C-alpha cells in the first residue's frame, strides 16, 4: 500500500 | 462544480497578480486566523489494488472512498455512521443498529482506522480547527488522485487538500473562505485570505505551490 507520514 | 468552479476563479486571479514578484513581499500580513478549516485529511492509506482509499479527518472521525466509489464515514463517536452512494444518495446509522449489507465495509473500516492508529502521523496535530456553526457539516472524500509529486484530496464541502510527496509541505484551500492554509517543510500551519496574499505578496514557495494547485483543480474538474 501507500500510506501517508508514519510515526 | 460550484465549489470548484470558484476555487479555480480564486487561484487564477491570485496566481495572475504574480505575488512573489515584488519589491515587498509582506506574506504575514495576507494570514487570517478566522479562515483557519473546520476539516482536513490527517492521516490516509491507499490500498486501492484491493478496497480504496481510508482516510482519517483532524476531527478523528474516519471514512473509507471504497473502489465502488460509495463512501462510508465513522464519527468520532466511535458508533454513528454516514453511508454515501456513488450518487452522493446519503444514509444516516450506527454500528451497533447491525445494518447486514454494510458489516463487511464496516470490519475493513475498523482494519483501516486501525492502521493509522499504529503507524500514522496526524498532520496538523497541534492545531485547533476552527469552530464550525449551523451551515457547515462534517464532508465525506468525494474524489481523490494522486500524480507524481503530491496526493490530492477533494472534500464534499469543497476543500481541496494537497499533500507533497518529497517535502511533506501541505496545502488545504477552501473556496467559500476562499482562503489557504500552508504547513511548510518545518510544520508551521498559516492561512491566508487568497485576495489579501494578492495585495501584500507571498514566498516563491507559496506561490509556486499556488500554481501547482490551479493546475490539480483544472484536473479536478474535467474529470
Amino acid at each position: 500500500l501507500l500510506c501517508s507520514t508514519p510515526n | 462544480d460550484c465549489h470548484l468552479s470558484d476555487m479555480l476563479q480564486q487561484l487564477h486571479s491570485v496566481n495572475a497578480s504574480k505575488p512573489s514578484e515584488r519589491g515587498l513581499v509582506r506574506q504575514e500580513e495576507a494570514e487570517d486566523p478566522a479562515c483557519i478549516p473546520i476539516f482536513w485529511v490527517s492521516k490516509w492509506v491507499d490500498y486501492s489494488d484491493k478496497y480504496g482509499l481510508g482516510y482519517q479527518l483532524c476531527d478523528n472521525s474516519v471514512g473509507v472512498l471504497f473502489n465502488d466509489s460509495t463512501r462510508l464515514i465513522l464519527y468520532n463517536d466511535g458508533d454513528s455512521l454516514q453511508y454515501i452512494e456513488r450518487d452522493g444518495t446519503e444514509s444516516y446509522l450506527t454500528v451497533s443498529s447491525h445494518p447486514n449489507s454494510l458489516m463487511k465495509k464496516i470490519t475493513l473500516l475498523k482494519y483501516f482506522r486501525n492502521y493509522m492508529s499504529e503507524h500514522l502521523l496526524k498532520a496538523g496535530a497541534n492545531i485547533t480547527p476552527r469552530e464550525g456553526d449551523e451551515l457547515a457539516r462534517l464532508p465525506y472524500l468525494r474524489t481523490w488522485f494522486r500524480t507524481r509529486s503530491a496526493i490530492i484530496l477533494h472534500l464534499s464541502n469543497g476543500s481541496v487538500q494537497i499533500n507533497f510527496f518529497q517535502d511533506h509541505t501541505k496545502l488545504i484551500l477552501c473556496p467559500l473562505m476562499a482562503a489557504v492554509t500552508y504547513i511548510d517543510e518545518k510544520r508551521d500551519f498559516r492561512t491566508y485570505r487568497l485576495s489579501l496574499l494578492e495585495e501584500y505578496g507571498c514566498c516563491k514557495e507559496l506561490a509556486s505551490r499556488l500554481r501547482y494547485a490551479r493546475t490539480m483543480v483544472d484536473k479536478l474538474l474535467s474529470s
